[PDB]
Order: structure tokens, then sequence, then C-alpha cells
């Protein structure tokens, strides 16, 4: 390395780097030939007079981050070759005009981030070579018009991060050579009608983060303007003719603004404009004219009351690439033939209702297209015929009853959620490139599984091939259907064919079995429906789910299943009353009362099945058509509603039995006939309780997130335990009750006699 | 980590001083932010209320640029006219070599 004065280094070629040394005074021992000096990141607090006498040839001087506070006015005497001066990160608090008076050759002055509040009027006098100026991050409240009036050669000026709020007229009337002006992040809210007059060479203006509530008319005198930014402001109204005076604009920034109304002809005759984004223009209802604007690349209009689209859009714009018109009131779609450069279209949340065949005739570069949340109910079968590399499509939340498929082999993302009226299935041969898919009904996802994220998931609750699934599961439902039906119908004939005075104990046994038969016929629906759709349940799954049959089957299942519980406990009170009347009265006169009480349970069960009809989708939770899988408050909160009484019911009908058990004496059951009746009923309450836990215990699993249960096991136990009491109940009356034995003998004589 | 309010080893400096410029330093597959008193060549400062970050000079063929579209000085062979890089001076402007810019 070239020799240099310690402790700092010298690059050579009259370049000296003595920055970051913690010094508080100007370094010495440097050759007068030096042209550049950097002594930043030091502790030089104050500049003594003639600090740079032995150094005539500098052009670069750096003083950033030195906590400078005072400079001697003559400390910079003799430096006539300086061009660039950096004085940021200090505590000047004021521009040292006197010290910089003799800097004739200065071109770039940096004075930002120094807590400057005000400047003298005679500042910058004689600075004939100045071109750039850093004046951001200070406490300036007024624009130093008079000091700035003496810099005709200035080109770049920034006044960011300052407390400037108002700009008077002719604030920069002498800045002929000015090119770019920065004013972002300031407290400006008012602008005079002629604040910017004279800036004929202005190209770039920035006004972001200000308080302009009204659009300034002073901009109309900026013929050379090319880029304007005033986003993140309080602008609300863009009147027509605002951009009359600046016909060479290229890029604009107006987002993050409370704009409501926009002039109809505001943006016309702007050839060089490239982007256009409007959001929040609620008061706008008419399409802004675009005559004279033929180079827009991106067009976006959101939150407007625009109803129609002019037909000349695709014939005027040529290189338009991305178009968005969401959040509006568009009803009809004009012909899009011509927009060859178009690539993406978004028309979500509009009043469109139909799609015509020619609506997308001319599109060749389309890749992404969205129509979510519209009123579409019909689509032409050849609507997507004349399309090329279409990749992403979304028409979710609509009312299609069908879906054309031709010309969609290149699709990758497809979304159909919300189309409740769509029923048919989609062939996989047409969607070989499909990757992500969402459909209104899970059974539609059965074809595309590859055994490709298809939603909603086709879980075990909604199988595709086999309804029951497991072969050994399948036999049990077939097994239970036969035994339950045959025995149930048999016992009814025993009791009701005898023209004898039926007691209460015999009666209640009849109704439960009568009600129980409905489980058998309900299970028969399941085994038959599974058999018909053997290995092909998916195709019938959707129709069966939404069809009226599932409602009937669902209503049938809940009715009798509840009917048993709301009625078996009637036997308990009857048995207790009969037991109590044995040693109290010896006879029962409540038979009519029980007959009355018998019917009310059926109606109570009837309203249990009617309730899911009020809230649509309650029965449609699963193809099993049995409110049990996790659902939604209407259904979810309903599902817990049924089980709570039955679980509650299983406390009472037990305690009186225990209460009577303590009450009765042990020898009382030795030979009395009521022992047979009381012992028989004791078993139905025994089984119906224990077999009701697994269905009840599994229903609370979604409320207990600590335990996760596999859906296949979830479905399995319901298919084997929920209707299990149906088959089991008549077996006890047919193989254990001695009373039925004599009843079977009674009808045996009756059939032979007849 | 020099002059950094919150510096690490992998992420490097995560937040410089309130007035000091924060620049993301990328070295091959290793990248970490750091603190620099001013933007280096090919970069222009962007003062913001939250914090200050170095911004690459998008302006073509420019060594150091003043702002988004204004260049302090371009490279050799590309003259300076209104802060722009031009191989030759346009009509009405004469070439200048020693100080490398356009003149009348």
């Amino acid at each position: 390395p070239p020799l240099c004065a310690a402790p700092c280094s010298c690059d050579g070629d009259r370049r000296v780097d003595c920055s970051g040394k913690g010094l508080t005074a100007v370094p010495e021992g440097l050759s007068a030939f030096t042209q550049a000096l950097d002594i930043s990141m030091n502790n030089i607090t104050q500049l003594p007079e003639d600090a740079f006498k032995n150094f005539p040839f500098l052009e670069e001087l750096q003083l950033a981050g030195n906590d400078l506070s005072f400079i001697h006015p003559k400390a910079l005497s003799g430096l006539k070759e300086l061009k660039v001066l950096t004085l940021q990160n200090n505590q000047l608090k004021t521009v040292p005009s006197e010290a910089i008076r003799g800097l004739s050759a200065l071109q770039s002055l940096r004075l930002d981030a120094n807590h400057i509040t005000s400047v003298p009027e005679d500042s910058f006098e004689g600075l004939v070579q100045l071109r750039h100026l850093w004046l951001d991050d200070n406490s300036l409240t007024e624009v130093p018009v008079h000091p700035l009036s003496n810099l005709p050669t200035l080109q770049a000026l920034t006044l960011a991060l300052n407390k400037i709020s108002s700009i008077p007229d002719f604030a920069f009337t002498n800045l002929s050579s000015l090119v770019v002006l920065h004013l972002h992040n300031n407290k400006i809210r008012s602008l005079s009608q002629h604040c910017f007059d004279g800036l004929d060479n202005l190209e770039t203006l920035d006004l972001n983060y200000n308080n302009l509530g009204e659009f300034p008319q002073a901009i109309k005198a900026l013929p050379s303007l090319k880029e304007l930014g005033f986003h993140s402001n309080s602008i609300s109204v863009i009147p027509d003719g605002a951009f009359d005076g600046n016909p060479l604009l290229r890029t604009i920034h107006l987002y993050d603004n409370p704009l409501s109304f926009v002039g109809n002809s505001a943006f016309h005759n702007l050839s060089d404009l490239h982007s256009l984004v409007i959001r929040g223009a609620s008061m706008v209802q008419q399409f802004p004219n675009l005559t004279g604007t033929v180079h827009l690349e991106s067009l976006t209009l959101t939150g407007t009351k625009i109803s129609s689209i002019p037909n000349n859009l695709c014939q005027e714009q040529k290189m338009l690439r991305t178009l968005d018109l969401s959040y509006n009131n568009i009803r009809d779609l004009p012909s899009f033939n011509g927009c060859h450069a178009l690539e993406e279209i978004s028309l979500q949340r509009n009043q469109i209702y139909q799609i015509k065949e020619g609506t997308f005739q001319g599109l060749i570069s389309l890749r992404i297209l969205d129509l979510s949340r519209n009123l579409i109910h019909e689509i032409h079968s050849r609507a997507f015929a004349t399309l090329g590399p279409i990749t992403n499509l979304d028409v979710s939340f609509n009312e299609l009853t069908s879906f054309p498929t031709e010309g969609l082999n290149g699709l990758n993302q497809l979304k159909l959620v919300g189309n409740f009226k769509l029923k048919e299935a989609l062939a996989a041969k047409d969607f070989v490139n499909l990757r992500s898919l969402s459909v209104p009904y899970a059974y539609q996802c059965c074809a595309f599984w590859g055994c490709i994220h298809c939603t909603p998931s086709t879980g075990a609750f909604k199988p595709c091939e086999y309804l029951l699934g497991s072969w050994m599961i399948r036999l049990t439902v077939w097994f239970i259907f036969l035994v339950a039906l045959f025995f149930n119908l048999l016992v009814i004939l025993t009791t009701f064919a005898s023209c004898t005075s039926l007691p209460s104990s015999k009666l209640f046994i009849g109704l439960i079995s009568v009600s129980n038969l409905f489980m058998g016929i309900y299970t028969g629906i399941l085994t038959f429906l599974d058999a018909v759709s053997w290995g092909r349940f998916a195709e019938f799954g959707i129709w069966w789910e939404t069809g009226s049959g599932c409602k009937v089957a669902g209503f049938l299942a809940v009715f009798s299943s509840e009917s048993a519980i709301f009625l078996l406990m009637l036997a308990t009170v009857e048995r207790s009353l009969s037991a109590k009347d044995i040693m109290k009265n010896g006879k029962s006169n409540h038979l009519k009362q029980f007959r009355v009480a018998a019917l009310l349970a059926f109606l109570g069960a009837t309203v249990a099945g009617c309730f899911p009809l009020f809230h649509r989708g309650e029965y449609s939770a699963s193809p099993l058509c049995l409110p049990f899988p996790t659902g939604e408050t209407p259904s979810l909160g309903f599902t817990v509603t049924l089980v709570l009484l039955n679980s509650l019911a299983f406390l009472l009908m037990a305690v009186i039995y225990t209460k009577l058990y303590c009450n009765l004496e042990k020898e009382d059951l030795s030979e009395n006939s009521q022992s047979s009746m009381i012992k028989h009923v004791a078993w139905l309450i025994f089984t119906n309780c224990i077999f009701f836990c697994p269905v009840a215990f599994f229903s609370f699993a979604p409320l207990i997130t600590a335990i996760s249960i596999s859906p296949e096991i979830m479905k399995s136990v319901t298919l084997i335990f929920f209707p299990l009491p149906a088959c089991l109940n008549p077996v006890l009356y047919v193989f254990f009750n001695p009373k039925f034995k004599e009843d079977w003998k009674l009808l045996k004589r009756r059939v032979t006699k007849k | 980590c020099k002059g950094c309010l919150s510096c690490s080893k992998d992420n490097g400096c995560s937040r410089c001083q309130q007035k000091l410029f924060f620049f993301l330093r990328r070295e091959g597959m290793r990248q970490y932010g750091e603190c620099l008193h001013s933007c280096p060549s090919g970069y222009y400062g962007h003062r913001a209320p939250d914090m200050n970050r170095c911004a690459r000079c998008r302006i073509e063929n420019c060594d150091s640029c003043f702002s988004k579209d204004f260049c302090t000085k371009c490279k050799v062979g590309f003259y300076l006219h209104r802060g722009r890089c031009f191989d030759e001076c346009p009509d009405g402007f004469a070439p200048l070599e020693e100080t490398m810019e356009c003149v009348e």
C-alpha cells in the first residue's frame, strides 16, 4: 500500500481514506496533492478556521457522522476545487451559508439528517456549479424560496421528512435546470395555484405521505413531467382535465387514498401511460374514457358502480397484459376478440349471469381467469374452445348446472365450490394436467385420487366404491337386518292377535317392538342401497345425499330410535307403579293413563325427526343419513341436543329400578309372576344403556381435541352398535320370558282352529 | 455488527441505528444485513420514517445514482446529460472528455 500518515490509510492517486478513526481534528501529514478526503465516522465536533490550508486540490470532502455543530466561516477558505461535500449526521441545526460562500466549484451538497430548522436568506449565494442537494430529515417548516432562487444550475433537490405544510406561489421560479424534485413524507396539505410555475425541465415529482385533500391545479404547468407519485395521501376527488398540462406521463401512484369519485375524461389522451390502478372509487359508475391512451399494460378498477364495459376496449389496447374489474356491478360481457396480449382476467363479485360462446374467441395468451361469486347459471359448451395455455380457472360460488370440458386439458387449478346445483361428474381423461381441485360435493373428487389435492376430502364417512366398506362389517348389517325384522314382526303377532285384556306390562313390550321394527326396515334401506351401488357408491352418493330418500331414511332412523328411549322408561314407571300397587291397592287403574302416555312418546319422537327438516343440511351430514358426524351448530348443536336427554334418560329409568330393588324383599321374587316381568324388563334397560355409550361417547370426541379418532373406526362402531339393540331386544322376549311361551301356545290353537 | 442495534451471526445485523442506513450484504449463498453510513456504488439511499435501506441503482450503465432515475455519473464511454447515460451527446450538445459529461 502507498505510504500514509498514521493511523489512517491512503488509497493513493491523491485519494485519502481517514474515516472511522475516532479523531476530533483534521489529520495532518497529508500531501497537498490530495484530491479526495474521507474522515467520516469520527468525533470532530467543531471545525477550526483554515483547517484545510495545506490542501488546495480537494474535490471530494466527506464529513458524515461526526456530530459537527459549529463551523468557522473562514474554515473553508482556499478550497476552490471542491465539488462534492457531505455533511449528514451532525447537529448543525442551520445551514452554514457563510462558510460555504466561497465554494464556487461545489456541485453536490449533502445536508440531510442534521436537525436543521431554518436557513439564512443569503444562503448558497455564488454556488454557480451546484447540481444536487440533500435536505431531508430536518425540522424545516417553510420552503427556503429565497436561498433556492440563487441556484439556476441545480438539478436534483429533495425535501423529504420535514414539517413543511404549505407552498406559496413561485416557490421555485428560478429552478430552470431542475430535473427531479422529492417531497415525500411531509405535512403538506395546501398548494397554491402557481407553486410549480417555471419548472419546465421537471421530470420526476414525489409527494407521498402528505395531506393533500384536494387535487392541486398547479401541476398543469409541468409539460416535461413524466412520473408523479402522491399515494398514501388524503386525496378524494380527481376532476376531469387534471392531467391536461402533462401529456408525457408514464407512471402514477395514487393508491392508499380515500378517493371516491373520478372524472370521466380524466385519463384520456395519455399516450405514454403504462399502469393504471383505481381502488375505492365508489362514486364512480361510468367507464372512464380512454381515447388517446393506447399503451396501458395493466388496468384495474375495483369498488365501482360501473355496470357496462365499452366494446372498443379490446380494439384499442394492444399490449394490455393484466386486467382486473372485480368488486363492481358488471352484468354483460363485451366481445374480447383482439386482446391478444391479455394474460390474466379477474371478474369476481359481479352481476354476470351468462357466458356466451364468442365471449372468449380472440384470447390466445390467457393463463389465469377468475369469475368467483357471480350469478352465472349457464355456460356455452364451446365457451373455452378457442383458448390456448389456460392454466388457472375459478368459477366458484355460482349457479352452474353443468360444465363444458373441451379445450381445458391444460388446466391445473380449478375451483367449483359453492355450485350446489352442479351434480354430474367430470372425466379424468380431459383433465390430465389437473393438480388442485375444489368441488361442491366430495363424491366428485372420487375419480381424481391417484391411488393432486382434491377438496373436500373423500373420507371414510363419504366412501366411493363400497358404502359399508369392510366385508365383515357388511355381513353384520345384512345379518342384523334379517334377525331384527323377523323377530320383531313375530312378537307383534303374539301380543296383538289375542283378543284378551292386554295389561300395561304386555302393552309396553308391544310398542317398543313395534317401534323397533322401524330400525329393521331402516337398516334394510342401508343394505339394499349398498347392494345396488356395489363397488360404485360414488355415482349414486351425490343423488342419494341430496335426494328426498335420505331425508326419509334419516327421519325414519331418528324417529324410532328416540321412540324406544322415550318409551322404554315408561315401562319402568309402570313397573314401579305396579310394584307399589301390589302392597298398596292390589289392582291397577292407570291402564288408560298409560295408553294415553303411550301415544305422546310417538309424537315426541315424531317432532324429533321433523326438526332436521327445518334446518337444511342436518340430515345431509353423511350418506349414512344419521345425525352423528361433526357438523355445524344448526346440526352440530342439534346432534348434541338429542343425546343429552337420552343420556339423561338413562339415569332416571335406572334409579327407581334400584330404588324398587332396595324396596322389594328378596323372597318376593321367588314365585310371583311379576318377577318374570320385572326380570325381563331389567335386561332391556341393561343393554340399551351400555350399547348407548359407544355412540354417545364417540359423539363427544370433536369437543375433546385431546383424543383423535380414526373416521373409519368412527363409522364402523355406529354401523354395528346404533341399530344393535333392535335385533337384540325381541330375542329376550322370545327365548327367556315364560309368558311368551303360553302366548305362542295361544296362537297355535287359533291358527289350527281357523 | 458495527454500529448495529441488533446484530447476529447468521442473520448478521437485523436493525441499524434510526438514522443509519441498513443494507443487505449478500456473499454467494450467504446473506446478512449490515450497516453502512452511505450507499455503495450501484446503490442510492432511500430515507424512510421507519428506517433507511440501500437501494440498487436501476438506472442502466450507472456507477452511482442519486435517486430512482437520476444518475450521479455513468461509466466510461457513456456521457452525462441531465443525469443520464449517453454514448454521445445529443443534438445541440457537444462532447466533453476530461470531466466526462455532456456540454453545449
